[PDB]
């Protein structure tokens, strides 16, 4: 019955589409994490640079956020080989049905 | 307080006036209880919420939130039974709330138990 | 289609009911039609099965770890060497995709007294430990699997018996009435 | 045959984006939930003392100076606030993600199938 | 038929925040307990109005309890509403239809 | 394009503009009032009383809360009338437009 | 000609209650920014620390803290698009007054763009519709 | 005859009436970059400028802040026309193809 294997391979589609959009900024939001540190790393030093996680800016030394923020930046650094590896095997999964549509239908 | 769909009165349409007509009912349920400590009651009789028109929980949560035990849900033949037996003199009112009306109980004690 | 004369029995059963159309190749001679029952179903841990997917890496772990039970499920179908794998319910589309890896068809969904007449149309028997397989156990003998259009429908022929042969009656009338007043008469002689 | 299925096809189309619209905006309301665990992880990273930058109004915003980390809020109840602990405050910060990612997960695969019964009145429809 | 949609609006009206209740019902669970877990250690605080409203737990516990309750009180509202309108629509649905039938 | 429309439109359009800053103004000092309930709902005057403007919470008693709620009031109602003889006038032109409309 | 008058009669009145909804999205960014004027002029204090008053820190959506807030006398306003300077309590107040009248004239500006386009639809139209 | 005379009489007025297409839609565009210059450009810049991260609220001085809202303003303004002239003349296409269907 074809059923199924029409249903595996609607629902692995929309599960991989998720890995392509995210990953780039996720190279972003590092490279960014990066900048936003290399952008403080502008200004020599200053006590009025904040690094923060809400609407609050908790005023933070820079040298720490420059920790923090190429942390920030390790954070969406690491995020884009989890969705490679998310994008690495839901690419395959949803013709796993779909090989098997044609096969019975080929055969 | 006064009834529409709850304890809580409900004028149906958008959801504010139901939210503020509690002003109206959350007061009073608790100004009614606060009553009901004022003279003061270490047990409350209380027959049956149907035996009752009805019971506010939002009165009666902070009516034994006041720190007064309470049987509810008791046959008011019982309360009669009881307003003799131990000379609990009927309370309709809290004028009604009087040491008097209010009987005198030696202990009064629950047991879930033997 | 057909007519009584040339109406003739084919070896074990010949697979009528479910077949409208080939869902088996379309002519197989040695590779074996194989019958892979239930308990084609993943496995997300050794024996065990863990939380499935949810989000995105168990996307990629969980369905992995669902696909590496039945890929090991697979290969002991692909082993004994099928083409055409009738499988009967209890399928994964784990279970089709490495057959389909190694390009051999698996057949899904289909009915068991359908999957007992093909444990009759090559007399192979029904998988009872689908984990640990055999050519014993599915696809028996040499085997044959023949999907033939004659008249209107493609006829599913899984033949060449083992087991004490087997052999079904081949009904062919021109109309199915003509088929069917033969078929009434031959089911006296069939409990004769 | 048809044109039923040209009526009929009108309500599952919705029944699809009645489930696509709901399931994508939880993930908004989610993202406060890790932010405040956040916002009052950064918080009780640094120190109660630190510059604290806070929306005052739009176009604009106010600084402050914070003597509490360990006081966080939590939004349960109806119109409520509860000042709570650090990690009771994460707690919920993390837990109400947990409830929340529930009925908004379940969602999708019913987003499917009433496109898998759109899509099966589309072919009915078309055939 | 405008007659099969009129009251559907109206029933969805009551039935709307009513919806957003039972999340709060279910947060007044939470709210209790979050009243019962907080002895003090972080500000209770019924937000009622624009102003906030320093509260206690004592203010907010039958609050909340009383909130649970009338965030239940808007359902019956809607039940009242909910009858009301599915069913007098229930009737209209038949009434223009074939008059434009006709 | 027929003149009186023209500003028949002109003026059914300015009828609701003016009404617009006119009711959205009632329901906040009607909320005023309910801030002045909700504070008196629980904590009358039993503690300190905050009032919240932007992110900080001004320490005091209870009446000036509600007198601050109090204040708006007013000044928010007088900028509902300020548009309310603005509706007066509008509208009188528009039957006008009505009339010359049909008169011409 | 027939054509004239109706395609000028249509469209010049079907504008007309254009040229009021972009007038009353003229006023869509008056009070937005109107009310940042209270919260600021309230919360605008000298001699002390502007805004000295008690808070609860608003951190995110579920999440505030209690505290002594008083900053100095400063203003750190979002002018939009990635940029953001640090004003006292004054270039707050006056750049506060200035996201009023620059945002009331944001869609006050397609106003008289469909005032004109009010008029030079019919004409196109009508020449057109000779053309037709 | 009279299905070629209503397809320019539709694709000008497409054009005529996508006049107002374009006016409303390019509109708010412009309207965000001008008031972020229009507020920071008018006020002091001369102390120390933010660069306004969501995550990181950067310290930096005017040099750096003041030019960033010039030069993609100006790059953006140039993109926006395509798109609307895009859906223009596909509001001219699209059209174009809908008056022809039922003569």
């Amino acid at each position: 019955a074809f059923t199924e294997l029409q249903a595996k391979v609607i629902d692995t589609q929309q599960k991989v589409k998720l890995a392509d959009i995210q990953i780039e900024q996720l190279n972003r939001t590092k490279k960014h994490a990066h900048l936003t540190d290399t952008e403080i790393m502008t200004l020599v030093d200053e006590t009025n640079m904040y690094e923060g996680v809400g609407r609050m800016f908790i005023l933070q030394s820079k040298e720490a956020i420059h920790s923090q923020l190429l942390e920030k930046q390790k954070i969406a650094e690491e995020k884009i080989k989890e969705l490679e590896q998310k994008k690495s095997y839901l690419e395959r999964s949803v013709k796993e049905a779909e090989d098997n549509i044609r096969e019975m239908l080929m055969a | 307080a006064p009834k529409t769909d709850m304890d809580n009165q409900i004028v149906v349409s958008d959801y504010a006036q139901m939210d503020r007509v509690l002003r109206e009912e959350r007061a009073y349920i608790l100004n009614l209880v606060k009553q009901i400590k004022k003279t003061g009651c270490n047990v409350l009789l209380i027959q049956k919420s149907i035996l009752r028109d009805a019971l506010s929980d939002l009165a009666l949560h902070f009516l034994n939130k006041m720190k007064i035990m309470v049987i509810k849900d008791i046959e008011r033949e019982d309360i009669e039974f009881i307003c003799k037996t131990i000379g609990t003199k009927p309370v309709a009112h809290i004028d009604q709330f009087t040491a008097d009306m209010l009987g005198s109980a030696e202990l009064a004690e629950e047991v879930n138990l033997n | 289609g057909g007519i009584i004369e040339d109406s003739c029995v084919l070896r074990g059963v010949m697979i009528n009911k479910d077949v409208t159309h080939p869902r088996m190749r379309r002519y197989i001679k040695n590779p074996r039609i194989v019958l892979l029952d239930s308990s084609l179903e993943y496995k997300k841990g050794e024996s065990q099965t863990d939380i499935e997917i949810t989000r995105e890496e168990d996307f990629t772990r969980i369905l992995q770890m669902e696909e590496e039970y039945i890929q090991q499920l697979c290969e002991d179908i692909i082993q004994l060497k099928p083409d055409v794998v009738i499988t009967e319910k209890g399928i994964s589309d784990l279970a089709q995709h490495y057959l389909m890896r190694a390009n051999i068809t698996a057949i899904r969904r289909v009915r068991k007294t359908d999957n007992n007449r093909i444990a009759r149309a090559c007399g192979a028997r029904i998988v009872s430990r689908p984990e640990e397989l055999r050519e014993d156990d599915v696809g028996t003998g040499a085997g044959l699997l023949e999907i033939k259009k004659i008249g209107d429908e493609y006829f599913t022929f899984i033949t060449d018996c083992k087991d004490p042969k087997a052999c079904t009656i081949l009904l062919r009338g021109a109309s199915k009435e003509i088929l069917s007043e033969v078929e009434r008469n031959l089911q006296d002689a069939m409990q004769v | 045959n048809l044109p039923q299925l040209e009526m009929l096809k009108n309500q599952l189309d919705q029944e699809v984006e009645f489930l696509s619209t709901s399931i994508a905006q939880l993930k908004v309301v989610q993202t406060k939930y890790v932010e405040a665990k956040d916002c009052l992880n950064v918080l009780n990273k640094s120190n109660e003392g630190k510059e604290l930058l806070v929306p005052l109004t739009s176009s604009m915003y106010v600084p402050g100076k914070l003597h509490d980390v360990e006081h966080v809020l939590i939004d349960v109840g109806t119109g409520y606030y509860v000042e709570k602990t650090a990690e009771d405050a994460k707690d919920f910060f993390k837990r109400k993600i947990d409830f929340l990612t529930k009925q908004m997960e379940k969602i999708q695969p019913a987003l499917q199938e009433k496109h898998a019964m759109k899509q099966a009145v589309m072919e009915m429809m078309s055939q | 038929v405008e007659k099969y949609q009129q009251l559907q609006k109206d029933l969805s009206k009551s039935m709307s925040g009513r919806q957003k209740l039972e999340a709060q019902l279910t947060e007044n669970n939470i709210v209790k307990e979050e009243l019962a877990l907080l002895d003090g250690s972080n500000v209770v605080f019924k937000l009622l109005g624009p102003v906030l409203v320093k509260q206690e737990l004592g203010e907010a516990r039958a609050t909340v309890g009383k909130r649970l309750d009338y965030i239940t009180a808007e359902i019956k509202r809607y039940e009242s509403q909910l009858r009301d309108l599915e069913r007098q629509s229930e009737q209209q649905r038949e009434t223009l239809a074939q008059l434009q039938q006709e | 394009d027929q003149q009186k429309i023209n500003k028949f439109a002109r003026n059914t359009s300015r009828i609701t503009e003016l009404k617009e800053e006119i009711e959205v103004k009632k329901k906040q000092l009607q909320n005023l009032e309910d801030a002045c309930d909700d504070i008196m709902l629980a904590d009358d005057d039993c503690l300190m009383i905050p009032y919240q403007i932007g992110d900080v919470f001004i320490s005091h008693s209870q009446e000036e809360t509600q007198e601050m709620l109090e204040e708006a009031k007013k000044n928010l109602q007088e900028e509902i009338d300020a548009l309310e003889s603005r509706v007066e006038s509008i509208q009188r032109v528009l039957a006008d437009l009505k009339v010359q409309l049909y008169a011409k | 000609v027939l054509k004239k008058l109706d395609e000028q009669y249509q469209k010049y009145k079907f504008m007309e209650l254009n040229l009021a909804q972009k007038k009353r999205r003229l006023k869509g960014q008056i009070p937005e920014i109107k009310q940042t004027l209270e919260i600021l002029k309230y919360m605008q204090k000298k001699k002390e620390s502007t805004n000295s008053m008690e808070t609860r820190f608003l951190l995110a959506d579920n999440l505030y803290c209690k505290a002594s807030v008083p900053p100095t006398d400063k203003m750190c306003l979002w002018l939009g698009a990635n940029v953001m300077l640090e004003y006292d309590i004054d270039e707050a107040q006056a750049l506060l007054e200035k996201n009023l009248s620059t945002a009331t004239k944001n869609l006050d500006s397609l106003e008289e763009d469909l005032d004109f386009l009010r008029d030079q639809f019919t004409t196109t139209e009508v020449n057109m519709a000779r053309v037709y | 005859s009279a299905e070629q005379v209503i397809a320019g009489f539709n694709r000008l007025r497409q054009e005529q009436r996508g006049l107002a297409s374009k006016a409303a839609e390019l509109e708010m565009e412009l309207n965000e970059h001008s008031l972020v210059i229009d507020t920071l450009k008018e006020v002091d810049e001369t102390r120390k400028c933010y660069r306004m991260v969501g995550g990181v609220l950067v310290e930096r001085t005017v040099k750096e802040v003041l030019p960033a809202l010039e030069n993609n303003k100006e790059q953006i303004q140039k993109i926006i026309e395509t798109l609307t002239q895009q859906l223009q003349a596909k509001g001219k296409e699209l059209n174009e193809f809908r008056e022809k269907h039922n003569i």
